[PDB]
């Protein structure tokens, strides 16, 4: 998706502020709206691709004005409707309509032993790689609506293959209940001439970006 | 000149109450349990942290089987030190070297390896550094005071996929037979993202 999220290469956003000594949380409310991801995702709720993909679909400037917990706040509260977990009306009112009808898979018992195990991509079979590290490979224009990993400032570019980190779970179906679809991801390593341009370069640099073996084509 | 779009912007006035409610309805529903979630803050505001992957650092400073270990895979190589889990189920370290500094960024979210850093600053997540760091790594780099030699190659890693990264920083000089832990206190979560270089004696 041609969205706002897709900032790689994007101008005008200004100076890199950091804050001196930046708490974990800056405020009590970042407390809960960030434990509310791993509860909801254990009830298997949503997946985490549709959760980010649902971030990319908020308005731009909504994007742009919100701190970064505002956004997992509007998937918690547009995704779970949208999955049918909630109606509009419950959270607009704020009130249940029917009680407590689920039950909280995350309980405390739990906890520890699911932030400390966590939930790979990773694969055992699926698609056979077609690319060898050294490969010089081509990103595919490709210009999907839905959920992607391809990154906007990476298509029709050429790069070399320079890490085959083995099969994992392809987002860009598993956000959209199409499956898995597991194959290989690479690293592929861009120059910042390639990438840039001439002018916009450094000679020594270079991106690295992890790509599904079908967004590549041989260059 | 206010924070617009940089992470520190100012939230909407009425936030908490909207957040409370959320929560109030979720607990009524039973979709989720607030004991639980205590212990997922507390987690991630007390247990897990930079000073986890300043151990993993340290440790392959003076431990060169160990360092072997972790370069060849992460994931396994962080768990001997008890540290796993959630956005950090395959991690690969980064060795910055001589002749390359490496760096990373989530450039379309705010991917960063959880368990050896503990959640991410607002600035790693937010435009400014996500949108720069791919086009002009040492414009960003020199605002954060760090100034990366012409001849030194400077490489950006996009986390694009599932794969997690975290920087091994170089050994500052003069620390001879430091004892882990005081090599540990050098090592800052800067140098570990590859914005920072380790303290300097
Ligand atoms: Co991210």
């Amino acid at each position: 998706m041609n969205g706002i999220h897709d900032t790689g290469g994007a101008h005008g956003y200004g100076p890199v502020y950091r804050e001196p000594n930046e708490p974990v949380f800056r405020y009590d409310w970042e407390k809960t709206v960030m434990s509310l991801l791993p509860a909801l995702l254990a009830n298997g709720n949503f997946n985490l691709d549709e959760f980010r993909h649902s971030i990319e679909r908020m308005g731009p400037a909504h994007y742009l004005e919100g701190t970064y917990y505002e956004h997992w706040l509007h998937v918690f509260e547009n995704l779970l409707v949208e999955k049918g977990v909630l109606t509009a009306t419950e959270v607009a009112t704020g009130k249940a309509a029917s009680g407590k009808t689920a039950t909280p898979v995350l309980t405390p018992a739990i906890v520890d032993g699911l932030l400390s195990t966590g939930a790979s991509a990773a694969r055992e079979e699926g698609a056979r790689a077609r690319f060898a590290v050294g490969d010089k490979v081509r990103v595919l224009n490709k210009n999907p609506v839905g959920h992607t990993r391809m990154p906007r400032y990476t298509r029709g570019k050429v790069g070399t293959v320079v890490i085959d980190h083995g099969v994992f779970v392809t987002p860009d179906t598993a956000a959209h209940g199409k499956g898995e679809h597991p194959q290989h991801v690479y690293t592929v390593s861009f120059t910042s001439v390639e990438l840039w341009g001439q002018d916009a370069s450094s000679p020594k640099d270079t991106i690295r970006v992890d790509l599904w073996d079908d967004f590549l084509e041989p260059a | 000149h206010d924070h617009h779009h940089d992470g520190y912007q100012a939230p909407p006035e009425d936030i908490a109450l909207r957040v409370k409610a959320l929560e109030s309805l979720l607990i009524e529903k039973g979709l989720v349990d607030p004991a639980a979630m205590d212990l997922v803050v507390q987690t991630y505001e007390h247990k897990v942290g930079p000073r986890n992957g300043a151990k993993v650092v340290a440790k392959a400073w003076v431990d060169p089987a160990y360092k072997a270990r972790l370069l060849a895979d992460g994931t396994a190589g962080i768990a001997e030190l008890g540290f796993s889990g959630v956005q950090g189920e395959d991690m690969v370290i980064l060795e910055n070297t001589p002749a390359v500094h490496n760096v990373f960024v989530c450039t379309l979210c705010s991917c960063y390896p959880w368990p050896t850093l503990g959640l991410p600053p607002a600035w790693y997540k937010a435009a400014p550094y996500r949108s720069r760091m791919v086009s002009d790594p040492r414009g960003v780099l020199a605002e954060f005071g760090l100034v990366i030699p012409a001849n030194k190659e400077i490489r950006v890693w996009d986390t694009t996929a599932e794969l997690r990264y975290m920087v091994l920083p170089e050994r500052p000089a003069g620390t001879e037979a430091y004892s882990e832990e005081q090599l540990a206190e050098l090592v800052t979560r800067d140098s570990m993202i590859g914005t920072g270089l380790p303290t300097q004696p």
